Order: C-alpha cells, then sequence, then structure tokens
RNA sequence: CCCAUAGUAGGCCUAAAAGCAGCCACCAAUUAAGAAAGCGUUCAAGCUCAACACCUCCCAAACAUAUA
C-alpha cells in the first residue's frame, strides 16, 4: 500500500498543464 | 378498579365469562348475579346488557347500566340471531331510516354510556355508521 | 490476478495518482449560504360566530381532570345551555384584536376551555367547583366588560 | 406534604409558571397517588403556599420563577 | 400473480459445451434492464456480481414473506441462472481438462435492477425489508424509487456540473494526456474511471 | 366542513399505521 | 523546569514508553504520565536521545545535556550560562491573567434575555 | 440574568443584565459569531470569545439561548471543552500535567500500546477537525494527529 | 414533553378470542384518539404509537500557529 503525497499531485498537474499548453499550440 | 363486560341477562352467573375474569380482585359473584338480575327484572328479560362495575378498593359493588347494546339491539330490530360474516357485501337485515330514527329518539339518553349529543344527525351518523360496518342495508 | 478480483484491486501507482488529481471537488461560496437570510378558517368562521353568540363568558384550566370527570363536568354544564370548548389559544390570539379585546389579549394562554353562554349558570357552577380543591375560575367579559373572580362572585351571585 | 395553598392573580399581569404548576402537579393526576395532600386554588406576584405537616412552611413568590425550578425545588422539599 | 415466482436452479434444456469465465459480464455499467417498467420500486445494483440459486431463494423466501399481496406485487428483472460455473473435484492436481459443471448463476452488472416492486404502497414501507435484502446481496445493492433514481442520477449531473476540479478522468484518459493509456484499460475509456474491477465509485466524478 | 378535515386527519392516522408497520 | 513539560493532545495517556529488560517476559510498556511519575527528566531526554543523529558521537552529545525538573539549577552550571533560548510555545495566558482593559477592549458579542437563570 | 435567592422563602430576582456592544460591523449576520467577522478566527486559546458562552460553572449554554449558528455551537462547545482542559478557564469551578489541544477526555483513552506499521500507523489525535477551516497563515495546514 | 373517551366486548367463524387467532367493512361522536402500528393476556383488564390542548520486544524522534 501506497499512498499520494500533495507533491505527488502538484507534479502530476503540472504535467497536465504543459500538456494542455502543448494541445493548444497544435490546434492552429 | 375498572370492569367492562356483555354478560347477558339470559343468564345470570354463567362461569369462564365471569369466574378467572373476576378472580383476581376478588369477587362475590353471588351477590353480582345478584344484582345483575334485579337488573335483568328491571328492562326486557334475554338481552345483552353492558355493565359499569367500579370495584372499589373498600370492595363494594357498584353495577351501573343504562340502554341495550347495538349489537343485538340491530341484529334482533332486523330480526337477525346469527350475523353476516362478510358484512361488506352480505346483506339479511333491510331496515328503513324510519326505523332507525324511532329507535334513535330512546338511544341519545345514557351517562354511562355517554351518547350525549344534543341533535339527532351526530347520533343517527353514529349508528347508520355502525349499520354500514354490519349486514343491515339503511333502506330510503 | 485476474481483471475482475474479489477483493479491490491494488491500482497501479500512476492509476492511483490520476484518480487523487482527478477528484470532485465541489464549488466554495465566498459567504457560507445558511449565514445569509381550511380547518383554520372552520376555527375562524365557527369561534367567530361564537364571539357574537355569547352574552357571557368564561373560561377555566380544564386540564386537570379525568376522562369521565370531564364527562360529569360535561354533563351538569350540559344540564345548562353553557358551551366548552377546547380550543387551540395559537389562533386564539388573532381571535381576541378580531373581536377588539385588548383587556381581553392578556388573558389566553396555556390549558383552558371557554364556558360562553347567555343564562348564567356560573353560580352553580362554582357551586360544582368549590366540592373540588383546585381548578380556578379565569376572568370572563360579559358585553365588552371584564370580569374579575370577585366580578364572577357579585354577578353570578 | 399536607396542603398547598396556591394562588396568583390573572386579573393582574399573568404568570404562566405557578400556573403550568397548578396544571401538571397541583392537579387529581399527583393526587391520584398522592392521597394525603390537600391543594387548594385561589383567584384574584402570584403565591405558592406549603403546609408541611412535620414542621416547615415553604412560600414561593413565583412570579420570575420556572416551572421546572418551582417543581424539583417543590420535590426537593418532599425528599426532604 | 403479485408475488415472486419459483426461480430453478438450472433451466430445463442443459448447457452442454462448457463456458470460459468471461468476467467482463459482471465489468462495468450494465445496459440491459436499468429503468422501470411498470414498476415504482427496486433493488438497484451498486456493483456488478453473481447471483446464485440460494440468492433467488433469498429474494424469494425473504420478500414473499414480508410483502402484502393485495396491496403489492413483483416482478423479477435478471433472469435464471443460466451461465454454468464448473468446478474441478476437490483436491485434485492441475490440468486434465476443464472441471465438470456444479453450478449455474446469473452475472448482474452494476445500475442493473433486479426485483420490481408495484401497487398502492409508498416507498417507506418497503425500504425496510428491501434494504434487508439489498444487504443479503453478494454485491453492494440499494433499494430505489422512481423519484429517488432520477435523484440520484440528477446529482450526478449536478457533480459533473459543479467541479472545480479542471483535471477529470475523462479529459486525461480520452486525450492520453500524461502519456497515460499505459496504465489504463481500453475500458477506461468508456467507463470514465467509475468503474475498478467489479465495483461502482458513485461517489467519483 | 368537520367531517372533511375528519375524514382527511383519519387517512392521515391510516398513512402512519401503514408506515409504522415494520418498526 | 521538565516537570512542568506539557504534551498538546491525549499524549499523556496514549503516548508509551517500552523498554525491555533482556529477561523473557520482561516487556514493560510504560505510559507518558507514569514514566513522568517516576521520572520528570526522561520524556525531555527520551525525546533529545531520539532526535540526536544515531551514531557514536550521540553519547558525547547526550552529556552535554543538562535536565532539571525544577526552577533549582546547581550554582557551578549556573555560572557557566551565557544565552537563554526563547521558548518556542508561546504560553496562551487564561481569564485570570487578562488585565482588565483587555477584557474592555473585547466586545460583549450578544445579548442574553433578560429572564435567563445561569 | 435572574437568580433564585432563597432562605423558608424563594424568590427570584432580575440582576444586572448585560447587553451586547452597539455596532456589529457585519449587520444581518445571524450567529454572534457571523455578526462580528468571527466565522474562522477563533481558537481555544482566546478565551475572551469563549468565556461568553459559558455557564459560570463551566457548563455551555444552549443553542436557543445564546442563538448561535449550529456550526458555531459545536466548535465553541469543543473549544471550551479544550480550554478547561488546558486550564485557562479556572474560575469556572463548581466550588497535575500540562496540556493543550486535548480532543478526547484524558480519563477515557486507552495507551497505544502496539502502534501499527508504517502504512497502518495508530495516530495519537491533537487538536479537533471542527477546527479545520480556520484561517491558517502557514503553508503547511493544522496537522491534526501527532 | 404530553396524551388517549365514546357507537363497542365491530359483525362472522370461534368455548370467547373484543384493534390486537383469521375473513371483510373499515363509517362514525364531540374539537379530537386508527374498528388500530408495536407489548400484553385462553379471553379479558392493563402498557406504548399516530391524533387532540403548550409549541522473542512497541517500533524513527517528534510536532496542530512565521507568508511556497
Ligand atoms: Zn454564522
Amino acid at each position: 500500500p501506497r499512498f499520494v503525497s500533495l507533491r505527488a499531485k502538484q507534479n502530476m498537474i503540472r504535467r497536465l498543464e504543459i500538456e494542455a499548453e502543448n494541445h493548444y499550440w497544435l490546434s492552429m | 378498579g375498572v370492569i367492562r363486560a356483555i354478560v347477558r341477562a339470559g343468564l345470570a352467573m354463567p362461569g369462564p365469562p365471569l369466574g378467572p375474569v373476576l378472580g383476581q380482585r376478588g369477587v362475590s359473584i353471588n351477590q353480582f348475579c345478584k344484582e345483575f338480575n334485579e337488573r335483568t327484572k328491571d328492562i326486557k328479560e334475554g338481552i345483552p346488557l353492558p355493565t359499569k362495575i367500579l370495584v372499589k378498593p373498600d370492595r363494594t359493588f357498584e353495577i351501573k347500566i343504562g340502554q341495550p347494546t347495538v349489537s343485538y339491539f340491530l341484529k334482533a330490530a332486523a330480526g337477525i340471531e346469527k350475523g353476516a360474516r362478510q358484512t361488506g357485501k352480505e346483506v339479511a337485515g333491510l331496515v328503513t331510516l324510519k326505523h332507525v330514527y324511532e329507535i334513535a329518539r330512546i338511544k341519545a339518553q345514557d351517562e354511562a354510556f355517554a351518547l350525549q349529543d344534543v341533535p339527532l344527525s351526530s347520533v343517527v351518523r353514529s349508528i347508520i355508521g355502525s349499520a354500514r360496518s354490519l349486514g343491515i342495508r339503511v333502506v330510503k | 490476478s485476474k481483471a475482475v478480483t474479489r477483493h479491490r484491486r491494488v491500482m497501479h501507482f500512476q492509476r492511483q495518482k490520476l484518480m487523487a488529481v482527478t477528484e470532485y471537488i465541489p464549488p466554495k461560496p465566498a459567504i457560507h449560504p445558511s449565514c445569509l437570510p381550511g380547518l383554520i378558517r372552520l376555527l375562524r368562521r365557527e369561534i367567530a360566530a361564537v364571539f357574537q353568540d355569547n352574552r357571557m363568558i368564561a373560561v377555566c384550566q380544564n386540564v386537570a381532570l379525568s376522562a369521565e370527570d370531564k364527562l360529569l363536568m360535561r354533563h351538569q354544564l350540559r344540564k345548562h345551555k353553557i358551551l366548552m370548548k377546547v380550543f387551540p389559544n395559537q389562533v386564539l390570539k388573532p381571535f381576541l384584536e378580531d373581536s377588539k379585546y385588548q383587556n381581553l389579549l392578556p388573558l389566553f394562554v396555556g390549558h383552558n376551555m371557554l364556558l360562553v353562554s347567555e343564562e348564567p349558570k356560573v353560580k352553580e357552577m362554582v357551586r360544582i367547583l368549590r366540592t373540588v380543591p383546585f381548578l380556578p375560575l379565569l376572568g370572563g367579559c360579559i358585553d365588552d366588560t371584564i370580569l374579575s373572580r370577585q366580578g364572577f362572585i357579585n354577578y353570578s351571585k | 406534604v399536607k396542603q398547598v395553598r396556591v394562588q396568583f392573580c390573572p386579573f393582574e399581569k399573568n404568570v404562566e409558571s405557578t400556573r403550568t404548576f397548578l396544571q401538571t402537579v397541583s392537579s387529581e393526576k399527583v393526587r391520584s397517588t398522592n392521597l394525603n395532600c390537600s391543594v387548594i386554588a385561589d383567584v384574584r406576584e402570584p403565591c405558592v403556599d406549603v403546609l408541611f405537616g412535620d414542621g416547615h412552611r415553604l412560600i414561593m413568590r413565583g412570579a420570575h420563577l420556572t416551572a421546572l425550578e418551582m417543581l424539583t425545588a417543590f420535590a426537593s422539599h418532599i425528599r426532604a | 400473480k403479485p408475488k415472486l415466482r419459483f426461480i430453478e436452479r438450472a433451466p430445463l434444456v442443459p448447457k452442454v459445451r462448457r463456458e470460459p469465465k468471461n468476467l467482463s459480464d459482471i465489468r462495468g455499467p450494465s445496459t440491459e434492464a436499468t429503468e422501470f417498467t411498470e414498476g415504482n420500486f427496486a433493488i438497484l445494483a451498486l456493483g456488478g456480481g453473481y447471483l446464485h440459486w440460494g440468492h433467488f431463494e433469498m429474494m424469494r423466501l425473504t420478500i414473499n414473506r414480508s410483502m402484502d399481496p393485495k396491496n403489492m406485487f413483483a416482478i423479477w428483472r435478471v433472469p435464471a441462472p443460466f451461465k454454468p460455473i464448473t468446478r474441478k473435484s476437490v483436491g485434485h492436481r492441475m490440468g486434465g481438462g476443464k472441471g465438470a459443471i456444479d453450478h449455474y448463476v446469473t452475472p448482474v452488472k452494476a445500475g442493473r435492477l433486479v426485483v420490481e416492486m408495484g401497487g398502492r404502497c409508498e416507498f417507506e414501507e418497503v425500504q425496510g425489508f428491501l434494504d434487508q435484502v439489498a444487504h443479503k446481496l453478494p454485491f453492494a445493492a440499494k433499494a430505489v424509487s422512481r423519484g429517488t433514481l432520477e435523484k440520484m442520477r440528477k446529482d450526478q449531473e449536478e457533480r459533473e456540473r459543479n467541479n472545480q476540479n479542471p483535471w477529470t478522468f475523462e479529459r486525461i484518459a480520452t486525450a492520453n494526456m500524461l502519456g497515460i493509456r499505459k496504465v489504463l484499460s481500453p475500458y477506461d475509456l468508456t467507463h470514465k474511471g467509475k468503474y475498478w474491477g467489479k465495483f461502482y465509485m458513485p461517489k467519483r466524478v | 366542513s368537520r367531517e372533511y378535515w375528519r375524514r382527511l386527519r383519519k387517512q392521515n392516522i391510516w398513512r402512519h399505521n401503514r408506515l409504522s408497520k415494520n418498526k | 523546569n521538565t516537570r512542568h513539560i506539557a504534551f498538546s493532545g491525549n499524549k499523556w495517556e496514549q503516548k508509551v514508553y517500552s523498554s525491555h529488560t533482556g529477561y523473557p517476559g520482561g516487556f514493560r510498556q510504560v505510559t507518558a504520565a507514569q514514566l513522568h511519575l517516576r521520572d520528570p527528566v526522561a520524556i525531555v531526554k527520551l525525546a533529545i536521545y531520539g532526535m540526536l543523529p544515531k551514531n557514536l558521537h550521540r553519547r558525547t552529545m547526550m552529556e552535554r545535556l543538562h535536565l532539571f525538573p525544577d526552577e533549582y539549577i546547581p550554582e557551578d552550571i549556573l555560572k557557566n550560562l551565557v544565552e537563554e533560548l526563547p521558548q518556542p510555545r508561546k504560553i496562551p495566558k487564561r481569564l485570570d491573567e487578562y488585565t482588565q482593559e483587555e477584557i474592555d477592549a473585547f466586545p460583549r458579542l450578544w445579548t442574553p434575555p433578560e429572564d435567563y437563570r445561569l | 440574568f435572574r437568580e433564585v435567592v432563597e432562605t423558608t422563602i424563594i424568590e427570584g430576582r432580575i440582576t444586572a443584565t448585560p447587553k451586547e456592544s452597539p455596532n456589529p460591523p457585519n449587520p444581518s449576520g445571524q450567529c454572534p459569531i457571523c455578526r462580528w467577522n468571527l466565522k474562522h478566527k477563533y481558537n481555544y486559546d482566546d478565551v475572551l470569545l469563549l468565556s461568553q458562552f459559558i455557564r459560570p460553572h463551566g457548563g455551555m449554554l444552549p443553542r436557543k439561548i445564546t442563538g448561535l449558528c449550529q456550526e458555531e455551537h459545536r466548535k465553541i462547545e469543543e473549544c471550551v471543552k479544550m480550554a478547561h482542559r488546558a486550564g485557562l478557564l479556572p474560575n469556572h469551578r463548581p466550588r497535575q500535567l500540562n496540556r493543550y489541544l486535548t480532543r478526547w477526555a484524558p480519563g477515557s483513552v486507552k495507551p497505544i500500546y502496539k502502534k501499527g506499521p508504517r502504512w497502518n500507523r495508530v495516530r495519537m489525535p491533537v487538536g479537533s477537525p471542527l477546527l479545520r477551516d480556520n484561517v491558517c497563515y502557514s503553508r503547511t495546514p493544522w496537522k491534526l494527529y501527532h
């Protein structure tokens, strides 16, 4: 059993934000 | 204490409707059937008559009585000795309005039975209400 | 282990991180919302008809009796054309201000029963109440004039 | 307990404390259990007299009092 | 006939060919028999599992016990046990073919209605023995009305429209955001992360 | 009238009776 | 003043100090309250001893730490002290210790009913 | 407030009624907490706020008299429990280990003889989770379990 | 928190089974208490509910307050 800290969520989230902007610049 | 029964005036001291049901407070059923035979004599005989009886803690009898019942009153007045079974759709006795009004004049009279309504519709509504719950059709 | 198991299968750790990041977030308002701002007319018509009916009225605290004792009181006042009325004061407090009873607004609260009348047997009612060492006479009002219990002695006498 | 002289002025401004006391426990309900006590209620800041047969005299001016303090204090003097 | 009819152990016609335990008949949202049809009350499955014969007798027995047939009728929605679950002989070594057919079973997925109720009855009347029944089931179940069913579906719409979280499972899985289909099922693109195995997450948007 | 609301009360009492079966 | 420590929460009644005399059946678990009645140094002493780096310098470091349970410190140690360190917890004052102007500056929040007993 | 003076005579005397300060900064709030901008800005430390809701023998006052929020009544009720145990209310007696932030009653808690593995460790409750939503001026929130 | 009378010991079956062994109707009185939802009795009598009037030996030490 392993649990998810705040580091892991914030890291995951900033990768998701880079990903969303990659989605934006590939749209035109 | 308070005791209320439906002991018929046809038989004074039967037994199981008076023996063990009275044999807790401590009774003398000879006086009860004696005074109950006074109540048998004072009114029309061969009928169910409810009691009021209040057994005092000083161990004395106070039998108070009023009119006859509503069961053998309506069913005997309709001439029914053993009533209907379903009493929802089955009928045996068809009793008119005016008969119910004629018995309702001698009805709203008692204190222990407490049918003390000042108007007439307040009582005939009640006993027509009992006439719907039994096997008697309210004619007219 | 199969994909369907009997116990809740342990997720991969990035599966579990996805599940934690994509949890439900409820909206939070800036201010909590909780910290922001037929029978009735039967009683109105019935008891309002009782207002115009009676010339004299009285009232008591008729809660202090038994059932057959209230039957005795009901019959002994049935001997008169006086009437006794158990009804909520909840509606009777707007009843009084409707009937222009300003001296009767401080009268009707708690357990009370009306003794509305046109003919005073209230002295003989007191004669019934003197044998029971309780249940006092609360003040009435004959024809927009208030009756204290001393006034019940005077008028009833 | 032998006697309670319960007294209030409803021609004046009412107090529902001693009147509620008059309803719930100065009735026949407790006297159905407690036969020796003798209530009497007059009617004209209120006042409750309590006659202990033994050796006391318990008088309560229950204008500002409440029914629970008057009742539990009353029964505190019943237990004595 | 306002009672639960008898559900047999196995149909009259047998099933001679053995079957693979395709456990995807438990996984995911149910398609068949999710809505009411001349019903008012039901036992909705908040999760998938297998019904045996003994479960069917628990429902027929403990419902027809406490039921007014003049007030309430009831319908099976889940059919008779038709899936042949096999077991090998007890304490025998592996291989040597597939074991003989032991007992039949129905698969019930999540969101399935099991037993419809109907008649002149309020919900609060029928909550009791359908909660007892709903607890004797193998999967997590719940007694659900019509108004309670549309109530919690409208709740799920409220959750899906209210959340201040920019990241849902649907946006991440279908776009393959964090390269995350390496960890997900292909079913997780249609279950949308509310189903794990046979379980169901109602709390998860 | 009087018997209207008395009827409504009796149906409410029946309702509470039919709800209080399992308790 | 290490008799006058203050655990947060129910740590006086929940936190357990377990030791073992090496003999069989010699396992001794004792809560923080009982151990604080035995010796009013051992809670701060065990806390520090757990904080220090787990090596051989640890016990020379423990022989530099001087614990006293009261206001009384020996004179030979009082003549060595240089700096007094500030206490890490701000001791909240009680209702007796608020001055009158501190009480008067705080508003009465709510009107009590004129007739309520207390 | 009113008192019950007795000696046998029993009378009730309304004595020295207080009143709230004339200008709530948030009028048309609901609770006296809500009216004074104190929805998350009090703790067990500050006893000037707690003492106004306490019976003089230490107990709480009911929610109808104080007119509190339900939420803030449970919060003050909890903070008053947590402040009697830290000895911050010494004059609310009817007539020694120092504590603070004690959630449970001290004479009711079994000691943790087997603290679990690292993935199932039995922790010690510190403070109350009714006071989660207070203003934390730190970045880390309140650790409610030690 | 209270608060419980009356047609009635509802008819039929049942030794009697009365709201409570079963079928059927389930009307009605006052302002209002169901021909009855749970105890309870062979049966009763008694108790509550709805509704009326107030409303092998634990196992890092530890720590809730300073700006990410
Ligand atoms: Zn508020």
